């Protein structure tokens, strides 16, 4: 009929995926012969959009440089669209995101309000779709390096986009129009994508240049891993770029072959090109992709500028033969389209895959229409209705994450050879209303649970085999209760035999218990080694949390039986079931507040430890451990102590009492002192110095350690430094005659701990007597350890 | 091809015990194609492995930057030890080697003088507290302002200027509301330089 | 290959009627082999033919070539662009360098003279200080004088961008303490396009 009534049939058959894999191309408006610049002069006569061939399913109108009053726009509307529609090519207008977000265009003419953004959306559809005579709209949402878009801008863009989705697209008033987003942002940094994905026909991801890894597609596979949650693979399209003329560093991608001086036609060869790679590339998961697209299709066939020009720039410009403009045959585009349509994966699902026509129909509607979808589909399949006789071909859905069998009344048999390999790796299996099913064989599928099988609706059951699975059928298990129902169902039709109720040879998998009981462990002072893991943090559980402490408990578990029929596999070793507790570490804080990492403790003396057990990534258990009568937990009495004097920087001295090891104190010398005030008199039993190398911020060499020092207390037990003048206080604390040593340091240890003779003192001083080298010594923390 | 730039530590960081000085090494214009950039650091020709390489930073399309930051010991820097940064890459013919050390020459102690506002400036809502530092060498120096123990932050300092005697001088200009000046608050001009005792002096400035 | 540097006029020369301002264009590292260096001068993209090229100067086997264009005070102060274009055989393409005066609302400098610090008075030479602040653009000239005669033992800081978008600097005249204490008057002369007749003077004597 009309240019609009023909275009509606293109869009419909494109949307329903009847074209096979798609090829698309961004035509640069300023390379059409009808295009004119601001001075009303022609820019390039060599090429036109009308010559784009039928192998291009979608041609994107990509606008810049073409002046807005150019005759081009009439030619596009009145001439090109008609010509292109005759072969079955759709036109789509590409606009930038800044058209929506307020930065440019009609968005600066409408307020950022619910009603304003709606009216803008409608203005955009008219301006860029209706008036231009094209078949859809493509919004380009790219990565900004410099003037990144404000959250307020992106939020507006999305709101405007969602309003456009009401007017055009799969979910719009007008469904004769495609709605597309192209982007260069990953899902994690693409909030607009997340919001509009449900309304998109296609996402076009530009992947020009290498994308990392040996096969240069790392970023594509990683991105798809996220994209797949929001769109189907049938909506996903990856793009390469042709060589643009006079392109400098920043726009040199090498997606097509380089110039060859002996083969003018090398640019038209697609062999060993990223273009061919993208045509060939498919997602691991979800299904086959929609297709590929090219940037600057008007440059189809032109060889890339040689690698030697890789770093040419706008100023430092080294031009080349290939920077000249040329007519194109679209040779590369047609080769890439033919390649994809000749790919065997896009062959349709036939009776050789799924025999049953009723099942074939439903699988096609849910997973896709191509052979290569079956391999990849990794979501849910819901099979329904009384037309399905047999489930042959369902095994091809290797990655299926869930299978729901709902009211399949003419299905009489379920065998393990019918179900997909994903069932052996914990895919979900639901079946409800299986009124015709008489035989349920789920043997050898490593089923860890019987969840999903609505046993009450399986009313015509006569036999079942759930043997060679990974079930826990112990007394207090849900799975045993489900088995009991399966047997009661069978017993309604015939006496329960071994020939119709197989449930033996279970190899239930082992897991770490979620919580351990011991919150307060105890040992005698037996002068023996004990192991905290074997004694207190031990054991394995099933999927149903059945605890097996040791080999002996596993033996009792194996002896378990239903109707005197042992259900566990006899050939199943404890070594297999048990967890090995590999890489479990035990962190021990003593009463000393000294830390060690060991599961061993030799019970020589009275002690108490706090025990934090780590699997390797997280703490799985805390408890206390008293050796003998125990010891009372000391505290760092020096924590937050007031500095009252020092030979160095006063503010820096305060970092010895902050409780971190993220900063150090030193002076321009090998000697220094810091005097400090614990605020009250308390019983000091030990002290601890964390030396220079304990620094947790800068990797500090031990040559910066304190080699020799002295901890001291003030002589005058009851002197009021309170009431002393600042000037006198300094002279007083500086004078060595007022201080008695209480501890000595003679070793450049990373951590130095020694005991004190039950020292009662408010005021303390620590002198550094020398370093481990000529480098001025540092230390990070000082503890005075005892009871309050 | 990739270039290399080697920046010295901030003079305050070399002189102040509270701070950790860093030599920084920047590699610009790294290609997407061959992205691996290995750094080797030397201190008087002795390899050190304590450096810390930050991950690449796309500057523009398909072109990255890579920074490596080596912590330095105050003494090593001030004793004028050479810091060599060596960069390797596939898109380099040979590795690139850049070296920096401290400015050599007989140190001269800065003289710090604080100057009050001009009578003529007192007609304005904000007045200019001035600090003159003169006769110092080398030109590595740091100037800060303070008042009542809190940092004053609305100031600007001139670059060092070579005086006629071969030493350097500069001016720092703290701007304060006239109210605060007239009320008789004390302001401090802190100067940090290698030729000062503890690399530090403070001069005060209040209304007479 | 050859490099090009284009220097603006001395700010006093643009501001004073007695003086003739000049834009100067220097080409360094010219080879002995291909020595011909052609200059073209443009004022707002309009070629001017009144330039004056000085002959080569061995700065080995490498020459330097300077070309000096006289400018009209008004043209400079109205912010006209001066383009210098250099040609050479050992250049792939000609080199084009441009300078103009910084565009922006001019702002009048405030000149304050500051006497020595009490603490400096213990020394045989003391520092007379002149603060110039709040001026735009940064083109400025500072001189000292006393009893009508120029004082010449001074140094001035480069302009520094202040937090309000204007510039400031300090000039520091050094005098024997004797001359300061004897009560001589010193003058700080400031020359800038935003001053009346591009000139003011502030005095400084013992108080
Ligand atoms: C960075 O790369 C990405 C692609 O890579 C992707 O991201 C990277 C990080 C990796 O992850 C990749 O794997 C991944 O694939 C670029 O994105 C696409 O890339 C191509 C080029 O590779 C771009 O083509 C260029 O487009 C400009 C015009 O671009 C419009 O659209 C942009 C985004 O929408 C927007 O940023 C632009 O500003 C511009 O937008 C428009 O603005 C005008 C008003 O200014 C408005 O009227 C329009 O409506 C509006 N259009 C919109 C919004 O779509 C184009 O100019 C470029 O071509 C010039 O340069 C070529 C040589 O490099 C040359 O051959 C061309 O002829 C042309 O040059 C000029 O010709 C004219 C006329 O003869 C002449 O007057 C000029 O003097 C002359 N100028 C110069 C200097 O050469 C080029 O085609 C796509 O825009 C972009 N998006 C899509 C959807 O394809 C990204 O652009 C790259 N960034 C940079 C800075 O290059
Ligand atoms: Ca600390």
């Amino acid at each position: 009929k009309t240019d609009q009534q023909v275009g509606a049939k293109l869009v419909q058959e494109i949307r329903e995926g009847k074209r096979g894999p798609l090829y698309a191309g961004y035509f640069r408006t300023w390379h059409d012969r009808a295009s004119t610049g601001i001075d009303g002069k022609q820019q390039h006569p060599e090429n036109t959009m009308a010559e784009v061939p039928k192998e291009v399913d979608i041609l994107f109108v990509f606008h810049d440089h073409t002046a807005s009053d150019s005759p081009f726009w009439s030619e596009l509307k009145d001439s090109y669209v008609h010509k292109l529609h005759q072969q079955g090519t759709a036109l789509v207008q590409t606009i930038g995101v800044n058209e929506l977000n307020g930065r440019t265009g009609l968005s600066k003419d409408y307020p950022d309000t619910p009603e304003g953004n709606k009216a803008l959306a409608a203005a955009i559809v008219k301006a860029f779709v209706t008036d231009r005579g094209v078949d859809g709209l493509d919004i380009a949402i790219l990565h900004e390096f410099t003037n990144k878009r404000t959250p307020e801008e992106d939020a507006r863009a999305l709101n405007v986009f969602k309003e456009i989705a009401q007017l055009i697209g799969k979910n719009g008033s007008d469904k004769s129009k495609l709605l597309i987003m192209d982007t260069t942002l990953s899902v994690e940094n693409n909030p607009i994508f997340k919001g509009i994905a449900e309304d998109l026909d296609y996402l076009l991801r530009q992947y020009y240049g290498s994308q990392g890894g040996e096969a240069e597609v790392d970023t594509i596979n990683s991105d798809w891993n996220q994209y797949q949650n929001y769109i189907d693979a049938s909506q996903f399209m990856i793009g390469f770029s042709f060589f643009e003329e006079s392109a400098s560093k920043g726009n040199l991608w090498f997606d097509v072959n380089e110039y060859d001086p002996n083969n003018p036609e090398k640019g038209k060869d697609i062999e060993g090109t990223r273009a061919k790679k993208y045509a060939e590339w498919q997602p691991s998961t979800g299904g086959l992709k929609a297709g590929i697209f090219s940037y600057a299709i008007d440059r189809d066939g032109v060889a890339h500028v040689p690698s030697t020009y890789k770093n040419r720039t706008s100023t430092n410009l080294q031009r080349h033969e290939v920077d000249n403009i040329s007519h194109t045959d679209y040779t590369v585009s047609r080769k890439l389209k033919t390649l994809m349509t000749e790919d065997k994966r896009y062959d349709v699902i036939d009776q050789k895959d799924i025999p049953d026509p009723a099942l074939r129909e439903q699988i096609i509607q849910q997973v896709g229409q191509y052979k290569g979808d079956l391999e990849r589909y990794n979501k849910t399949l819901v099979l329904t209705g009384d037309k399905i006789q047999n489930l042959k071909g369902l095994e091809k859905l290797s990655k299926l994450q869930k299978l729901e069998l709902r009211q399949l009344s003419n299905v009489k048999e379920i065998t393990p050879e019918l179900l997909p390999e994903s069932m052996k790796k914990d895919a979900e299996l639901v079946m409800v209303g299986m009124t015709g099913l008489e035989k349920l064989n789920l043997s050898g599928l490593n089923r860890q649970t019987l969840d999903g099988i609505d046993v009450n609706s399986i009313t015509h059951l006569t036999s079942f085999d759930i043997s060679h699975n990974s079930l826990d059928l112990s007394e207090k298990s849900e799975d045993r209760k489900l088995l009991m129902t399966l047997m009661e169902q069978v017993s309604n039709h015939q006496k329960i035999t071994v020939k119709n109720t197989a449930f033996e040879n279970q190899k239930p998998k082992g897991y770490y218990p979620q919580t351990y009981d011991t919150k307060e462990g105890h040992y005698d002072v037996d002068n023996a080694e004990h192991d905290i893991l074997t004694d207190f943090v031990f054991g394995t559980v099933t999927k149903r949390n059945t605890f097996i402490g040791d080999e002996e408990a596993f033996a009792i578990y194996k002896e378990g039986a239903v109707d005197g029929r042992q259900y566990v596999s006899k050939d199943y070793t404890y070594e297999a079931f048990r967890k090995d507790y590999k890489g479990y570490k035990v962190h021990l804080t003593a009463s000393n507040l000294g830390e060690t990492v060991t599961s061993k403790v030799t019970a020589t003396t009275d002690e108490t430890y706090l025990v934090d057990v780590s699997d390797g990534e997280k703490v799985v258990h805390h408890m206390k451990l008293n050796i003998g009568s125990g010891a009372i937990m000391m505290e760092n009495l020096a924590k937050g102590a007031k500095v009252i004097g020092t030979s160095g920087d006063f503010e820096q001295a305060k970092k010895i009492f902050d409780g971190e090891k993220s900063d150090r104190f030193f002076t321009w010398g090998q000697t220094n002192w810091i005097a400090f005030d614990l605020g009250e008199i308390n019983l000091a039993k030990e002290w601890r110095l964390f030396n220079a190398e304990t620094n947790t911020e800068i990797k500090t060499d031990s040559s910066l350690n304190v080699a020799k020092g002295r901890l001291q207390i003030l002589k005058d037990t009851t002197i009021d430094l309170e009431k002393m003048d600042i000037k006198n206080r300094k002279e007083y604390l500086s004078n060595d005659e007022n201080w008695t040593d209480v501890a000595q340091m003679d070793d450049a240890k990373a951590i130095f701990n020694s005991k004190l003779s039950n020292v009662l003192s408010r005021y303390w001083r620590f002198c550094v007597d020398g370093g481990a080298s000529s480098y001025y010594p540092q230390y990070t923390e000082l503890q005075i350890l005892g009871q309050r | 091809g990739p270039s290399v730039f080697l920046f010295p530590p901030k003079p305050k960081d070399t002189l102040m015990i509270s701070r950790t000085p860093e030599v920084t090494c920047v590699v610009v214009d790294v290609s997407h194609e061959d992205p691996e950039v290995k750094f080797n650091w030397y201190v008087d020709g002795v390899e050190v492995h304590n450096a810390k390489t930050k991950p690449r930073e796309e500057q523009y399309n398909s072109t990255y930057r890579v920074v490596s930051v080596l912590t330095v010991l105050h003494q090593d820097w001030l004793n004028g030890k050479e810091y060599k940064c060596k960069v390797s890459n596939k898109a380099l013919p040979a590795p690139i080697e850049k070296t920096i050390s401290k400015a050599k020459g007989q140190p001269r102690e800065p003289q710090v003088y604080t100057l009050p506002p001009s009578r003529e400036e007192m007609t304005k809502n904000q007045v200019s507290l001035t600090c003159l530092v003169k006769g110092f060498y080398p030109s590595d120096i740091a100037v800060e302002w303070a008042s009542n123990g809190q940092p004053e932050n609305n100031y600007k300092t001139t670059p060092p200027v070579l005086d006629s005697d071969g030493s350097f001088f500069l001016y720092s200009k703290l701007t304060v509301d006239k109210s605060r000046w007239q009320q008789g608050n004390v302001f401090s001009c802190s100067v940090m330089h290698e030729a000062l005792h503890n690399h530090y002096t403070q001069k005060s400035l209040s209304l007479s």
